[PDB]
RNA sequence: AGAUGGUAAGGGCCCACGGUGGAUGCCUCGGCACCCGAGCCGAUGAAGGACGUGGCUACCUGCGAUAAGCCAGGGG
RNA sequence: CGGGGGGAACCUGGGGAACUGAAACAUCUCAGUACCCAGAGGAGAGGAAAGAGAAAUCGACUCCCUGAGUAGCGGCGAGCG
RNA sequence: GCUGUUGGGAAGCAGCGCCAGAGAGGGUGAAAGCCCCGUAGGCGAAAGGUGGGGGGAUAGGUGAGGGUACCCGAGUACCCCGUGGUUCGUGGAGCCAUGGGGGAAUCUGGGCGGACCACCGCCUAAGGCUAAGUACUCCGGGUGACCGAUAGCGCACCAGUACCGUGAGGGAAAGGUGAAAAGAACCCCGGGAGGGGAGUGAAAUAGAGCCUGAAACCGUGGGCUUACAAGCAGUCACGGCCCCGAGGGGUUGUGGCGUGCCUAUUGAAGCAUGAGCCGGCGACUCACGGUCGUGGGCGAGCUUAAGCCGUUGAGGCGGAGGCGUAGGGAAACCGAGUCCGAACAGGGCGCAGCGGCCGCAAAGUCCGCGGCCGUGGACCCGAAACCGGG
RNA sequence: AGCUGGGGCUAGGAGUGAAAAGCUAACCGAGCCCGGAGAUAGCUGGUUCUCCCCGAAAUGACUUUAGGGUCAGCCUCAGGC
RNA sequence: GGUGGAGCCUGGGAGUGAGGGCGCGAGCGAUAACGUCCGCGUCCGAGCGCGGGAACAACCGAGACCGCCAGCUAAGGCCCC
RNA sequence: GGGAUGACCCCAGGCGGUAGGGGAGCGUUCCCGAUGCCGAUGAAGGCCGACCCGCGAGGGCGGCUGGAGGUAAGGGAAGUG
RNA sequence: GACCCGGUGAAAUUGAACUGGCCGUGAAGAUGCGGCCUACCCGUGGCAGGACGAAAAGACCCCGUGGAGCUUUACUGCAGC
């Protein structure tokens, strides 16, 4: 039915793996289909573009590329530490994301 | 007969061990290694745990080196599969009453 | 013992005869089957147990004997299975058709008839028929024959 | 499917207790007036069939 | 007096690299076999279709002039 | 109020071959199978003894095992069962 | 579950830890119990559907002796004639069914127990209904000592499609870049296609006509060799040149020898058959029964089948039954004997472990394995033809 | 007794046939498709790795049998004498 | 006497049942046929592997496990090839 | 014959071969072995090899390609050349 | 048209080819065996003597206990009368 994302645009995430592993930033977009994500300044790549009215003078343009979701990990704003996402049943009785390192919330 | 030859082999090796009960296990794997540790079951040897006590079978069944079975299902292949063999005197008892 | 240790005894799992796989096997080409002929052909020969090549068969040429039966068919008359004395040594006391069945001596549905090839034992025996020889041995050996109805 | 007992045999022949094939004697069905008394007499008896032919007539009797 | 080499129009064998071609190896949404589950639809117009349908739309899907869709309840 | 038509096979009823096997072939077999038709349903058929058949007994029907390739059937041939 | 490390990428190797009623599996830049989807274990439905289990209703259910002799399923039972079904092919031919003819009875009735008669017994036709246990698999799910793009369904891809046929009907071929398009801006030769640098990437003979890229087939360069030779083309010896560092590799001038492969044949190089070449598909199996052999288990005893329980790649139960323990005879029937026979005659088919109670061996039987046989397409491909419905 | 467009009817042991067994969708002594179906084929062909030991027959008898088969003969293997 | 891939017995698996040349004994044929039909034997078949025979399955020689740039022989050969 | 048993050693003899019988092995797909071992310091596959062991079918070693799989001793089952 | 030049570019066939003649031989009609003669390597336009040339698993002939059509005082059945 739905693609399960433990991360959503645009909370703060830890590039767990990959070439930019360890780096941190916001999630600039979420791609469920490919189950990937774009992160600010991460997976940067140089891409070519025609001498086009949008891109006069030709040249290349740094694009931010997507990453597989299993590579990204959220950062609890409380303990500031990357954590696995549990899910808490409030008395709303809504369900909310909460850090597993500490009971903090993540939105 | 092959169900008695199987055991006996492990008996010749002394790899066979029985126990009255399992002291303090109640459905948590870690409640078992502490036991198995004190029984000389270090994990260096694959083991066939053969008892009726469910909780016990549930504690160690996830364990990479333990084969669980209700003694009502003790079979040669699983015996030979293993390096040791453990039983309740219960599981021991019904065993007797099947090769008899 | 150990799985790698488990061999079968030598000779109890023989290979197979693959025919048609090369000159080396000595079974290639004609597949141990000959050259031409109805026998090499697929399907092959009529039942060699009987057919003989056209001539009247050995069995069809033999005469038929006795009653072959008729419809509705078999007639039901009580049937007797005989057991020899020596086969009765193992028991003590009182023999009946039942026990001799559960022992594995007399089949069900048949009646019990004692034979004499052996030696009687001073035993109470119950049956549906004895032999002249069997009786003499049975009454002489201090036994108690007991016919049934 | 299981094998079917050939009745053409079970009506003519009979397997002994040792594994032999015994069929009645051929010749005295008819045309017997000028035959001997020895020839009628002897032909009224069974005869053990030749080993090869009997072996065949037993594979037809798989259940006797 | 005599005797013996170098030519290669092209051919042949051998090594090197490529062209063509798509075997082989790994892969797999798909297919096969068994066990279980489940089992009718239809004049309240079925099964299956035609023609249409998007702002731009060849085909496929989805839908029916309310036409990738309208209402309501539940889930997320 | 109901019917009509569709459904991959499965089911019951009305009809129903042949090659082939019999080392030819006609009775026989292949087989009431393949196929056609009507019908039904999630199942259909069968089903509460005017039965079986020798136990002085069994107790509707259906299906599987077994009885059994037994009893019997058959140009007593092939084969059927 | 972090770190450190090589690396394009860690899930790899090292150190220190942890969970486990979860170490099934699949993903993530490679090989992750603890990163993502999941797994064990638990939760869950306002509305439609189902509801064979639970509770409640309702239609429906029920006594005994005595006398009465009204009823008890009609062109039916019953007889004959013609058929069909049953194992029954007219057979001694009953039973069930019925196209034709004749044509009753109501318990003191009638059908049945294999023609018929009697005795004894079983049943109670000519109206109907009836769950489950049973069969199939368009559908959904789980699982495989099932296939892995000539395989597996005819289709892994826009397939019952393109194309063939008037029509029923026939019926394909065709998958893969990369971790990520970051899919090659810009410049250069060219009309373009295509390429040459630049640039991306770990890799560009991974450049989209893309993973690996074999073989036939084609071509460029190089070494040896060939224009007086002859031949199934190769083999042996020698010699010359080239390469590699008392030896080896490639090549071939001369001398010797030499009638392809397969097939079918008394016999082929054979002017007998098949094959242009290469790559892939391509033919002795399976189930039941039988018969020898064999490794084991038990052994006058061996063994269960469908099923019931258990398991979720756990096994155990189940003795109905089958083979064996006795054979001979057409059979009654006798039985270690029996049959032909008057026979105590003669003949046919039959009849009887090893050491010191023990152990060991065995008739037999059971599962495995193997060869062969019977039944089915039964080693693979191939007819001309028969038949049925369209 | 002509030729011809268009609308129609007649079909598989059946149709048409100024008759040839011609025609019936480019081969008609019984059309085509699909099915029974993997019909049958005692005929021809084809049957895929290696090494090791032995090693035939093309005879006789019967055979609607003669280019196929049953038994014996000659080969082979295991056990026994 | 003979200890041989000799023989007897029981049992499993086959293939063969289209032979051909030579020599001797015959028939048939013409005291023909690379003719045909039997008998004893031999060889090819299966030794189309080797030597001789100019070349050639069956005439002479001789039964090939493999390797040698060692020796002796059989048929047949020794002027040259 | 050793020695005791397939330990390897010595002596002697056998070993042409179609149909065909028999025996011992190689190799391909798959399963247990395997929650294991091999693998990015490079799997399977592919091109070379004049080297190693094997009678041979085949098995290792090395170099280039290749870029994520492979799978031992010992056994089991086949769509096995 | 054929033949030369530029442009496009098939076919059946094809064991592999390094493919001469004569007298002999051989499964009896040899480019491929034996002896001898001849012959420098590759081509183009031509002619058809041989590769028992190509094509179609001989229409003829026989074989098969193959088929099918036609026939009758062959056998046995059916419609029909
Ligand atoms: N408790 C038991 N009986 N366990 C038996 C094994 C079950 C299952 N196959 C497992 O490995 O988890
Ligand atoms: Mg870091
Ligand atoms: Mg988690
Ligand atoms: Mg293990
Ligand atoms: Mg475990
Ligand atoms: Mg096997
Ligand atoms: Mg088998
Ligand atoms: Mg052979
Ligand atoms: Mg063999
Ligand atoms: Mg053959
Ligand atoms: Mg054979
Ligand atoms: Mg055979
Ligand atoms: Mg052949
Ligand atoms: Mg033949
Ligand atoms: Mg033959
Ligand atoms: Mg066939
Ligand atoms: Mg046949
Ligand atoms: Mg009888
Ligand atoms: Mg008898
Ligand atoms: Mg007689
Ligand atoms: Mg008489
Ligand atoms: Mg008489
Ligand atoms: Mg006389
Ligand atoms: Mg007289
Ligand atoms: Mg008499
Ligand atoms: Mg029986
Ligand atoms: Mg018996
Ligand atoms: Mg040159
Ligand atoms: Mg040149
Ligand atoms: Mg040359
Ligand atoms: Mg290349
Ligand atoms: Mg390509
Ligand atoms: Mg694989
Ligand atoms: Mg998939
Ligand atoms: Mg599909
Ligand atoms: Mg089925
Ligand atoms: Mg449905
Ligand atoms: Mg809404
Ligand atoms: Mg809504
Ligand atoms: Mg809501
Ligand atoms: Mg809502
Ligand atoms: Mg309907
Ligand atoms: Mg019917
Ligand atoms: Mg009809
Ligand atoms: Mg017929
Ligand atoms: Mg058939
Ligand atoms: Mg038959
Ligand atoms: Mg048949
Ligand atoms: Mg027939
Ligand atoms: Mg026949
Ligand atoms: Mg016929
Ligand atoms: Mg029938
Ligand atoms: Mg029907
Ligand atoms: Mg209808
Ligand atoms: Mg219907
Ligand atoms: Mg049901
Ligand atoms: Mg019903
Ligand atoms: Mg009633
Ligand atoms: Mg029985
Ligand atoms: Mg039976
Ligand atoms: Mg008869
Ligand atoms: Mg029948
Ligand atoms: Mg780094
Ligand atoms: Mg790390
Ligand atoms: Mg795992
Ligand atoms: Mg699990
Ligand atoms: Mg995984
Ligand atoms: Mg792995
Ligand atoms: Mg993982
Ligand atoms: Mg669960
Ligand atoms: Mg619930
Ligand atoms: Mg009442
Ligand atoms: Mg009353
Ligand atoms: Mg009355
Ligand atoms: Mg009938
Ligand atoms: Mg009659
Ligand atoms: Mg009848
Ligand atoms: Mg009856
Ligand atoms: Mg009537
Ligand atoms: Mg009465
Ligand atoms: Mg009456
Ligand atoms: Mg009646
Ligand atoms: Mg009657
Ligand atoms: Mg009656
Ligand atoms: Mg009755
Ligand atoms: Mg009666
Ligand atoms: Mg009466
Ligand atoms: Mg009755
Ligand atoms: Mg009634
Ligand atoms: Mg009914
Ligand atoms: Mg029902
Ligand atoms: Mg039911
Ligand atoms: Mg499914
Ligand atoms: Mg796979
Ligand atoms: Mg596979
Ligand atoms: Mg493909
Ligand atoms: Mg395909
Ligand atoms: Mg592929
Ligand atoms: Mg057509
Ligand atoms: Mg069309
Ligand atoms: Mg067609
Ligand atoms: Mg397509
Ligand atoms: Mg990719
Ligand atoms: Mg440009
Ligand atoms: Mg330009
Ligand atoms: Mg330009
Ligand atoms: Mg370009
Ligand atoms: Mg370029
Ligand atoms: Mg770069
Ligand atoms: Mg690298
Ligand atoms: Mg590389
Ligand atoms: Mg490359
Ligand atoms: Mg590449
Ligand atoms: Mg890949
Ligand atoms: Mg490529
Ligand atoms: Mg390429
Ligand atoms: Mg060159
Ligand atoms: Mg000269
Ligand atoms: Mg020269
Ligand atoms: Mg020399
Ligand atoms: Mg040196
Ligand atoms: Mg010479
Ligand atoms: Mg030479
Ligand atoms: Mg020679
Ligand atoms: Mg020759
Ligand atoms: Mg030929
Ligand atoms: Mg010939
Ligand atoms: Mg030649
Ligand atoms: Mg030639
Ligand atoms: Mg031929
Ligand atoms: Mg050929
Ligand atoms: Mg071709
Ligand atoms: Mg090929
Ligand atoms: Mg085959
Ligand atoms: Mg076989
Ligand atoms: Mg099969
Ligand atoms: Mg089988
Ligand atoms: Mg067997
Ligand atoms: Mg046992
Ligand atoms: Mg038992
Ligand atoms: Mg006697
Ligand atoms: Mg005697
Ligand atoms: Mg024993
Ligand atoms: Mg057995
Ligand atoms: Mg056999
Ligand atoms: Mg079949
Ligand atoms: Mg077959
Ligand atoms: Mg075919
Ligand atoms: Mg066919
Ligand atoms: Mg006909
Ligand atoms: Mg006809
Ligand atoms: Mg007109
Ligand atoms: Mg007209
Ligand atoms: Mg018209
Ligand atoms: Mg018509
Ligand atoms: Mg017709
Ligand atoms: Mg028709
Ligand atoms: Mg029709
Ligand atoms: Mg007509
Ligand atoms: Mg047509
Ligand atoms: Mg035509
Ligand atoms: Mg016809
Ligand atoms: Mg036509
Ligand atoms: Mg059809
Ligand atoms: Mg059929
Ligand atoms: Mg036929
Ligand atoms: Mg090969
Ligand atoms: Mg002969
Ligand atoms: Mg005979
Ligand atoms: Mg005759
Ligand atoms: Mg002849
Ligand atoms: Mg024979
Ligand atoms: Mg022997
Ligand atoms: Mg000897
Ligand atoms: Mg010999
Ligand atoms: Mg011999
Ligand atoms: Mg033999
Ligand atoms: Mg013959
Ligand atoms: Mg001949
Ligand atoms: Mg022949
Ligand atoms: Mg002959
Ligand atoms: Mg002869
Ligand atoms: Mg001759
Ligand atoms: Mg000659
Ligand atoms: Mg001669
Ligand atoms: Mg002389
Ligand atoms: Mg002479
Ligand atoms: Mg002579
Ligand atoms: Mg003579
Ligand atoms: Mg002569
Ligand atoms: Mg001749
Ligand atoms: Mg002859
Ligand atoms: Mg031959
Ligand atoms: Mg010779
Ligand atoms: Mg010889
Ligand atoms: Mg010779
Ligand atoms: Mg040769
Ligand atoms: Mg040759
Ligand atoms: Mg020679
Ligand atoms: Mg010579
Ligand atoms: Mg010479
Ligand atoms: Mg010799
Ligand atoms: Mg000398
Ligand atoms: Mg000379
Ligand atoms: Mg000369
Ligand atoms: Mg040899
Ligand atoms: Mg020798
Ligand atoms: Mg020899
Ligand atoms: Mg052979
Ligand atoms: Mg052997
Ligand atoms: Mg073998
Ligand atoms: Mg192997
Ligand atoms: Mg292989
Ligand atoms: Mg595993
Ligand atoms: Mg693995
Ligand atoms: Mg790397
Ligand atoms: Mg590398
Ligand atoms: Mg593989
Ligand atoms: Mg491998
Ligand atoms: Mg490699
Ligand atoms: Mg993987
Ligand atoms: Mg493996
Ligand atoms: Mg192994
Ligand atoms: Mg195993
Ligand atoms: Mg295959
Ligand atoms: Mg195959
Ligand atoms: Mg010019
Ligand atoms: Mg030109
Ligand atoms: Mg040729
Ligand atoms: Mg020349
Ligand atoms: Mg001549
Ligand atoms: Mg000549
Ligand atoms: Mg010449
Ligand atoms: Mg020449
Ligand atoms: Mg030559
Ligand atoms: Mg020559
Ligand atoms: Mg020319
Ligand atoms: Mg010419
Ligand atoms: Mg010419
Ligand atoms: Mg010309
Ligand atoms: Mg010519
Ligand atoms: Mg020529
Ligand atoms: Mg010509
Ligand atoms: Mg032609
Ligand atoms: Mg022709
Ligand atoms: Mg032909
Ligand atoms: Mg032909
Ligand atoms: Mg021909
Ligand atoms: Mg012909
Ligand atoms: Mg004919
Ligand atoms: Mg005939
Ligand atoms: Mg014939
Ligand atoms: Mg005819
Ligand atoms: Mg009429
Ligand atoms: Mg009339
Ligand atoms: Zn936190």
């Amino acid at each position: 039915m739905r693609v399960k994302m433990h991360v959503k645009k645009g909370d703060t995430v830890l590039v767990a793996s990959g070439k930019y592993k360890g780096r941190v930033g916001k999630v600039k977009e979420v791609l469920p289909k490919k189950y990937a994500v774009i992160v600010e300044g991460v997976n940067i790549v140089k891409k070519a573009v025609r001498v086009s009215p949008k891109y006069p003078q030709g040249g290349f343009i740094e694009k931010e590329a997507p990453l597989h979701a299993s590579k990204v990990r959220p950062i609890c704003p409380a303990c500031g530490k990357p954590t696995r996402v549990r899910k808490k049943f409030l008395e709303n009785g809504k369900k909310i994301r909460v850090c597993a390192k500490c009971g903090g919330a993540l939105d | 007969k092959g169900l008695a030859m199987a055991v006996a082999d492990r008996a010749r090796e002394g790899k066979l061990l029985l126990v009255e009960a399992f002291a303090g296990v109640n459905g948590k794997t870690k409640e078992f290694l502490a036991w198995a540790k004190e029984a000389g079951l270090d994990g260096s040897e694959s083991v066939l745990l053969v008892t009726g006590n469910e909780l016990v079978r549930r504690a160690a069944r996830n364990l990479p080196w333990v084969v669980t079975l209700a003694p009502e299902g003790l079979n040669v292949y699983d015996i030979v599969r293993t390096e040791r063999l453990v039983m309740d005197l219960d599981a021991w008892e019904v065993f007797q009453n099947r090769i008899g | 013992m150990k799985l790698s240790d488990l061999r079968p005894n030598p000779g109890a799992n023989k290979r197979r005869k693959r025919v048609g796989r090369g000159p080396g096997s000595g079974h290639g080409k004609t597949a141990t089957r000959g050259h031409k002929g109805q026998k090499s052909r697929s399907g092959g020969l009529k039942d060699p147990r009987r057919f003989e090549g056209g001539r009247s068969t050995t069995l069809m040429r033999l005469p038929k004997r006795g009653m072959q039966g008729q419809v509705p068919g078999e007639i039901k008359r009580p049937r007797y299975q005989g057991v020899n004395l020596k086969d009765l040594a193992r028991f003590e006391g009182e023999v009946t058709p039942e026990l001799l069945v559960r022992a594995g001596l007399l089949k069900k549905g048949y009646r019990l008839k004692i034979l004499g090839e052996g030696e009687a034992k001073p035993l109470k025996v119950v049956a549906h028929a004895f032999s002249k020889s069997a009786l003499e041995k049975l009454k002489a050996a201090g036994g108690e024959p007991v016919l049934l109805e | 499917p299981k094998m079917k007992t050939h009745k053409g045999a079970k009506k003519r022949v009979k397997i002994t207790a040792s594994g032999k094939v015994v069929a009645m004697k051929t010749g005295k069905r008819h045309l017997n007036w000028q035959k001997s008394g020895k020839e009628i007499r002897q032909k009224g008896r069974k005869f053990v069939l030749a080993k090869p032919e009997a072996e065949r007539i037993k594979l037809l009797l798989p259940y006797e």
